[PDB]
């Protein structure tokens, strides 16, 4: 058992064919650890400020200056996630999004291989790490699920049967679980990323006035890792069972934006529910990642609202106890959709919510005169002091 | 012809426009029924005021008003009480469920498919009017209803009409009493509407009018009928200007014109100087310096806010009944020396007056005494930054561990929607305290060139 | 036009709905056999919340009532209101469930609950506007706990955004009249922690206490108990069927009362309650009115609130009073008992107000608490709960009914959580680190 602490980034991407093609204006601004956005229908006010663990530029993707490449993300999140699930404790990666944004690219990447995204990356380092370390004593298992969840009700996404809910029980040792959920085990990450094909063909998509295909339920691909050891016995033990989670998320919306009843106002009620849900959970083990690690007391265990919703409930085990998560949240560089980005930051700031401060940027006019009266002064303050003026 | 269409939203809204009504209807002898009989004793005349009322061939009086909930028990308490025949059939109540304390459902979920008929008819009745002055929109903060379809409507009035006028009455949470354990979220997530669209907006809180009522009516277990009709009396002392004749009139254009100095600072508070019982209506003169003293008592203001603590900006006096103007302007001067009302250095007038001379009437039932002289204050200051201070408070009280968040993201908001509106809570308040600053001494720093 | 279903589950739940039956009955003016004869013309105008018309002017109640055992439904058709129930809303079966919460959820309840839910959507169909359902059981008990979590569960799946009420009859430590409360409770209550909106907290322990100490009643018996309970529920959904100045619905209720999803079990209580002779000596004021609400042995739920903190509170008063004497009262009683509020929320004390009070009284009201003290209820089943369970003392007659050891721990898990969750808002600070 130890501390969840959450690392937050945020990527931009570049401009699509459409948004390239029009004369539209880009948006975001980002320096350091800082991430400011302006409205384009009053530019007179002022920008707003938000600051995140890690801020990505990736809008030019040839550039080599201040480029936010794949595999520097990579070094940043997946590396030290798939080393600390190695070690032997759980991990989870939250995708969030609005589509427009182009959550699926980093969450995936392309099949170019030059760009690839954190997943890819992490099952090719995955295996390799575990084929350079089958020595005589020590034998590996690797399996995977996946499934999703719509309006509070689970789903499985690689069984053909007739889309039922399953039922949702409580192990008293192994916490949570799905009956009847299909458990495949997996070899090489071509057949990962296959079942992964086969599965997102059978999500729940529907048309937004946003964008014609957009995901209406949240959906994990989970992936268990067993590690057993053979030492100076004849027993074989497993050693240590850890889980590498990667969570996608159905982004937040508003009614305004989708203005449709019936079936989409309860698909975004609930998806919002569960959002707000999830960023209240991640938010307080946050704090209570931050406050023990610097105090070092145990204020009993608090109280982490887990069962409020089952996309917490299910992730139980990954979010909470000794673990490490990293959600990566991705923009839109268009002006147009400005409500959306603003809107990402506004769910990308929570957990570890720190102050931001305002960025502020000179005038280099007022800076040259002010520079060249201190330095009047101080020239007269030295030439009048040798009595010579 | 200086028509005025009237939008009752909510229970609130609802009981004040039956207040507002029944004094309406005495002011012009209307009877309950809509025909005026003075006009057949007479034999003819403008009694048939258009502001409020249109008539029709046979005599009848329609008056111009739109009524909206989405309880049908507030308004069928209507459709079957003393005034059943005097309004149109149209009342445009959703015979549904009811925003229940939630703006997110009043204004995303289910106020939809009840706008677009109050559009219509709000369009039949503009279509009738020439010449129309602007609209007088009452709710209240703090419920679902009168603050999401609030909202909402306000947003369609000011995409279609645009530049006609739009006051606002709204009854503001109070300090301490309250009805309800959601109020703030919803008082605070409809400023982006008060502020954005309307021109002018009067607060009033029922705690002042209670003390009010307890210490000058001597009624010590009053009730919401005592409520609205003060505020009755308030909106008619507003609108007498363009009804009767008098030596100055004061129409709804000069009073945005000397009112509000900026767009952001439309929010003056409102009071009413002889509230008295017919007891202590005499022993007492009530002439003009008396009842313009009294206005500016802070123990008579209708909102827990002390004009002491703060700078007055503008204000109007609206004079009803036997006033004649030497008596104002020894008033005003004698006020002007008072150390204790302070005025911002930048508006050195500070003063708008004007005079009717149809003086209150008295409603059979009634607690208010008959009087031949009255004025209506409204009186843009900084004192009110504190009413939002305090309700700033309770907010972030609430939303530090998302507390009752999880109904309003139910409906169609997301959180954001929770900051902004706290965001541009802080920016108005901010902007209050700009304001009210003396200017900066002698503000070209300092001058005096050779000479 | 809000209309709300009625459903009844067992030997308790039938009885309360036919005393509620009998009290709403004489509130409305509604003769036994279905007709009409009040005086007030306000009557009618919304006695369609509860009531169907029929071809000759008559009124037919939504009650829906169902049973195991077919006894309970002879005594209430054999009874002064019989003739007023549809004679197709009487769904039954036989062999009763025997107090045994399997054969209730699993063996016997799953073959009836077709039939059931069959006559639940038929009823629901014919509604102009459905506003939420209504349930009276008790979880200590056989049919009804079981039942009535298993026709929930099918209703919210059926009705996701409809409100579901449950007027639930809990065990208590003194008076227990069955060796097997402590698993029907827990069972039931993993249940309705998940599938309900709002549960009022009930059970005989609390209303014998008001029988002997405010009514000063020698022998009460359980008509007067189901008199009581009959007159909270009356008093909850007042403002839907009367006019009022500052109206409440059920949902207003929901949205006030419940801060987050899994904490909506509330204390009822009702005022005044007098012995009869002792009724000229006090007068009827709000401030009595008030002063009796707030007292600790008037609660319904023997959990005493001076051991926690009121998370929220509603009052619905009944009567012609001054709305300036409700909120100075409201204001005094939150601000003299400090210590005894959430500091958190700024206000938390709904209150609404109805015109017309009821038959034979100048003034009433209804409280519902929501407090932390609940807790301490649900510790007490756990505390049996466990002391049977470690050594399984009757456990056998439930897996031979196909259940499974697995699910005894999640619901003891499931209240274990809920009870730590009341408890995190119970301590008057949290300062020290
Ligand atoms: C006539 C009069 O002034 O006498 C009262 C009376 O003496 C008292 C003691 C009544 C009386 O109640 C009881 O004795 C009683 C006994 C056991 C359980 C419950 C009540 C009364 O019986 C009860 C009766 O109440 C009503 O009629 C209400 O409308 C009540 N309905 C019924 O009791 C009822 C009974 C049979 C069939 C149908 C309805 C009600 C309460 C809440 C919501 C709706 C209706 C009243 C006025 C009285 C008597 C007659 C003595 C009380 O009644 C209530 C619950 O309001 C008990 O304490 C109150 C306060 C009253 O002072
Ligand atoms: N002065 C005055 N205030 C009132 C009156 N009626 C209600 N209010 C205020 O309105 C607040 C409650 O919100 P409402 O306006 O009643 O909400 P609603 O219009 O019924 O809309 P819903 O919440 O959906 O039912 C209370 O806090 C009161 O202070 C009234 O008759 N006079
Ligand atoms: N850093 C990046 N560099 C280049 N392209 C990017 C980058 N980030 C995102 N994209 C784009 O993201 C697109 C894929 O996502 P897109 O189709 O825009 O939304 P979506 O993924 O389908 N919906 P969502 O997953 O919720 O964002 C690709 O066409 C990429 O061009
Ligand atoms: N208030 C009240 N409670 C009752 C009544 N009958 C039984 N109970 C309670 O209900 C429990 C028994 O449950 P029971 O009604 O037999 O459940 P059922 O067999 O499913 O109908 C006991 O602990 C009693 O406290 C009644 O008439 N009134
Ligand atoms: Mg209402």
């Amino acid at each position: 058992m130890a501390g969840a602490s959450v690392k937050v980034a945020v990527r931009v991407r570049p401009f699509n064919s459409r948004e390239m093609s029009r004369d539209s204006k880009c948006i975001i601004q980002m320096s350091g650890s800082t991430t400011t956005i302006v409205n384009p229908k009053q530019p007179k006010e002022t920008p707003k400020s938000f600051s995140f663990d890690y801020s990505y530029w990736s809008h030019t993707s040839p550039e080599d200056i201040n480029y936010a490449s794949q595999k520097q993300v990579y070094r940043d999140i997946g590396e030290e996630m798939l080393q600390h699930a190695f070690e032997g404790y759980n991990v989870c990666i939250f995708a969030y999004g609005q589509t427009g944004a182009g959550k699926s690219y980093t969450m995936m990447g392309k099949q170019e291989k030059d760009q690839q995204g954190i997943i890819p990356q992490l099952c090719e380092d995955l295996f390799s790490r575990i084929n350079d370390t089958t020595n005589d004593n020590m034998s590996y298992s690797v399996e995977v699920s996946y499934m999703e969840i719509y309006c509070e009700r689970v789903r499985d996404l690689l069984n053909p049967k007739n889309k039922g809910n399953l039922r949702v029980r409580e192990h008293p040792l192994l916490g949570p679980y799905v009956e009847d959920l299909s458990k495949l085990a997996v070899t090489s990450y071509n057949d990962i990323q296959d079942l992964m094909d086969s599965g997102n063909k059978a999500r729940t998509v529907a048309a937004t006035n946003m964008n014609e295909t957009s995901s209406r339920s949240h959906a994990v691909f989970n992936i268990i890792f067993t590690q057993k050891r053979h030492d100076a016995e004849t027993n074989i033990t497993t050693e240590k069972v850890s889980k590498i989670s990667l969570v996608d998320l159905a982004g937040s919306e508003r009614a305004d934006s989708t203005g449709a009843k019936g079936t989409r106002l309860k698909e975004g009620a609930n998806i919002n529910k569960s959002l707000t849900t999830l960023g209240k959970v991640i938010s307080a083990l946050a704090e209570m990642d931050s406050g023990p690690n610097k105090n070092k007391k145990k204020k009993k265990t608090d109280f982490i609202p887990y069962r409020d919703s089952v996309l917490t409930w299910l992730l139980r085990e990954n979010l909470g106890g000794n673990s490490r998560t990293a959600m990566v949240a991705a923009l839109s560089p268009a002006d147009i959709n400005y409500d959306e980005t603003l809107s990402t930051l506004r769910y990308a700031d929570r957990a570890k919510q720190i102050r931001c401060n305002a960025v502020i940027n000179e005038d280099p006019n007022n800076k040259l005169i002010r520079e060249l009266k201190d330095e009047v002064t101080r020239l007269r303050d030295l030439l009048y002091a040798q009595g010579l003026g | 012809m200086r028509e005025c269409i009237s939008i009752h939203v909510g229970q609130a809204g609802v009981q004040i426009g039956n207040a507002c009504w029944e004094l309406y209807c005495l002011e012009h002898g209307i009877q309950p029924d809509g025909q005026m009989p003075s006009d057949k004793t007479i034999g003819g005349g403008d009694d048939s005021f258009n502001t409020f009322f249109s008539e029709t061939g046979a005599g009848k009086h329609v008056p111009r008003a739109v009524f909206v909930d989405l309880e049908p028990t507030v308004i069928d308490e209507v459709r079957t009480g003393t005034y059943r025949q005097l309004f149109h059939p149209e009342q445009l109540i959703t015979g549904k469920e009811d925003a229940a304390n939630n703006y997110a459902r009043g204004h995303y979920t289910i106020g939809k498919e009840i706008i677009d008929l109050v559009l219509d008819r709000i369009r039949k009745l503009a279509d009738q009017c020439t010449g129309l002055q602007g609209f007088l929109v009452f709710h209240s903060f703090g419920g679902g209803t009168g603050s999401g379809f609030t909202s909402l409507l306000m947003e369609r009035l000011s995409v279609d009409y645009g530049k006609k006028s739009k006051l606002e009455f709204s009854i503001y949470p109070a300090p301490q009493v309250s009805t309800a354990v959601v109020e703030p979220y919803n008082s605070i997530l409809t400023t982006h509407t008060t502020l954005e669209h309307s021109d002018c907006a009067f607060m009033v809180d029922n705690e002042a009018i209670y003390d009010i009522c307890r210490r000058n009516l001597d009624i010590e277990r009053p009730t919401y009928t005592n409520l609205n009709r003060l505020i009755s009396q308030i909106v008619s002392s507003i609108t007498a200007s363009l009804r009767f004749d008098g030596a100055l009139n004061v129409d709804l254009t000069e009073f945005q014109t000397n009112l509000v100095p900026y767009p952001r600072i439309h929010f003056p508070l409102a009071t009413y100087a002889p509230v008295i019982s017919a007891e202590k209506a005499y022993h007492e003169q009530l002439s003009v310096a008396e009842i313009t003293n009294a206005c500016f008592e802070p123990a008579n203001q209708m909102v827990k806010c002390d004009p002491r603590h703060g700078k007055y900006m503008a204000c109007c006096l609206l004079y009803r009944g036997d006033v004649v103007p030497k008596d104002v302007n020894a008033a005003i001067a004698t006020i002007k020396t008072k150390r204790s009302i302070q005025f911002v250095d930048w508006c050195p007038t500070g003063f708008k007056v004007g005079i009717n001379y149809q003086p209150p009437t008295v409603v059979p039932g009634g607690d208010l005494a008959k009087v031949q002289r009255a004025v209506c204050m409204l009186s843009n200051t900084t004192a009110i930054a504190e009413a939002w201070a305090r309700l700033d408070h309770k907010f972030d009280l609430m939303y530090a561990k998302r507390a009752f968040v999880h109904w309003y993201v139910g409906e169609g908001m997301e959180e954001g929607e929770f900051s902004e509106a706290r965001e541009d809570m802080a920016a108005l308040e901010k902007d209050y305290e700009e304001v009210g600053v003396d200017s900066v001494e002698g503000e070209g720093e300092e001058e005096g060139e050779e000479y | 036009m809000r209309e709300i279903v009625h459903i009844q589950a067992g030997q308790c739940g039938n009885q309360i709905g036919a005393k509620f039956w009998e009290v709403i009955s004489d509130e409305h003016g509604i003769d036994p056999t279905g007709s009409y004869h009040g005086d007030s013309d306000l009557q009618l105008e919304r006695i369609n919340v509860y009531y169907n018309e029929a071809t000759g002017n008559k009124y037919v109640p939504r009650a829906i009532l169902v049973d195991l055992e077919p006894g309970t439904m002879d005594s209430v058709r054999s009874g002064p209101f019989g003739q007023i129930f549809r004679p197709d809303n009487f769904v039954f079966g036989q062999s009763g469930a025997g107090n045994n919460w399997a054969k209730g959820h699993y063996t016997e309840g799953a073959e009836l609950v077709d039939s059931v839910l069959d006559v639940v959507r038929k009823e629901s169909e014919s509604c102009d506007c459905l506003q939420g359902f209504q349930l009276t059981h008790s979880l200590g008990g056989g049919t009804g706990s079981g039942m009535g979590t298993l026709l929930i569960s099918k209703i919210r799946e059926e009705y996701p955004d409809r409100i579901m009420n449950t007027f639930s009859v809990m065990p208590s430590p003194k008076v227990s009249d069955t060796v097997v409360e402590p698993y029907n409770a827990t069972l039931s209550v993993h249940q309705l922690v998940e599938n309900t909106d709002e549960t009022y907290c009930i059970d005989n322990e609390a209303l014998y206490d008001i029988c002997f100490r405010t009514l000063k009643l020698t022998t009460p018996t359980y008509g007067d108990l189901n008199h009581l309970v009959s007159a909270t529920m009356s008093g909850v959904t007042t403002c839907l069927r009367f006019p009022g100045q500052l109206n409440a619905d059920l949902r207003k209720l929901a949205v006030n009362m419940v801060p987050f999803p899994r904490l909506h079990f509330f204390m009822p209580g009702f005022a005044p309650l007098t012995s009869r002779g002792s009724q000229q000596y006090r007068a009827l004021t709000v401030p009595e009115l008030t002063q009796q609400m707030f007292d600790s042995k008037n609660m319904m739920a023997a959990c005493d609130p001076r051991h926690g903190r009121y998370l929220t509170v509603a009052a619905i008063f009944r009567g012609r009073m001054s709305m300036k004497e409700v909120d100075e009262q409201m204001l005094n009683v939150q601000n003299k008992n400090s210590s005894y509020f959430v500091e958190w929320i700024p206000n938390n004390v709904k209150t609404a107000v109805c015109d017309i009070p009821p038959r034979g009284l100048k003034m009433s009201a209804t409280f519902i608490g929501n407090s932390t003290a609940i807790q301490e209820l649900f510790k007490r089943i756990s505390e049996q709960f466990t002391a049977m369970f470690r050594r399984k003392a009757f456990l056998h007659w439930y897996t031979g009914e196909g259940m499974d050891e697995m699910e005894f721990t999640e619901a003891e898990s499931n209240m274990n959580d809920l009870v730590s969750e009341y408890q995190q808002y119970q301590d008057a600070t949290a300062d020290e680190q």
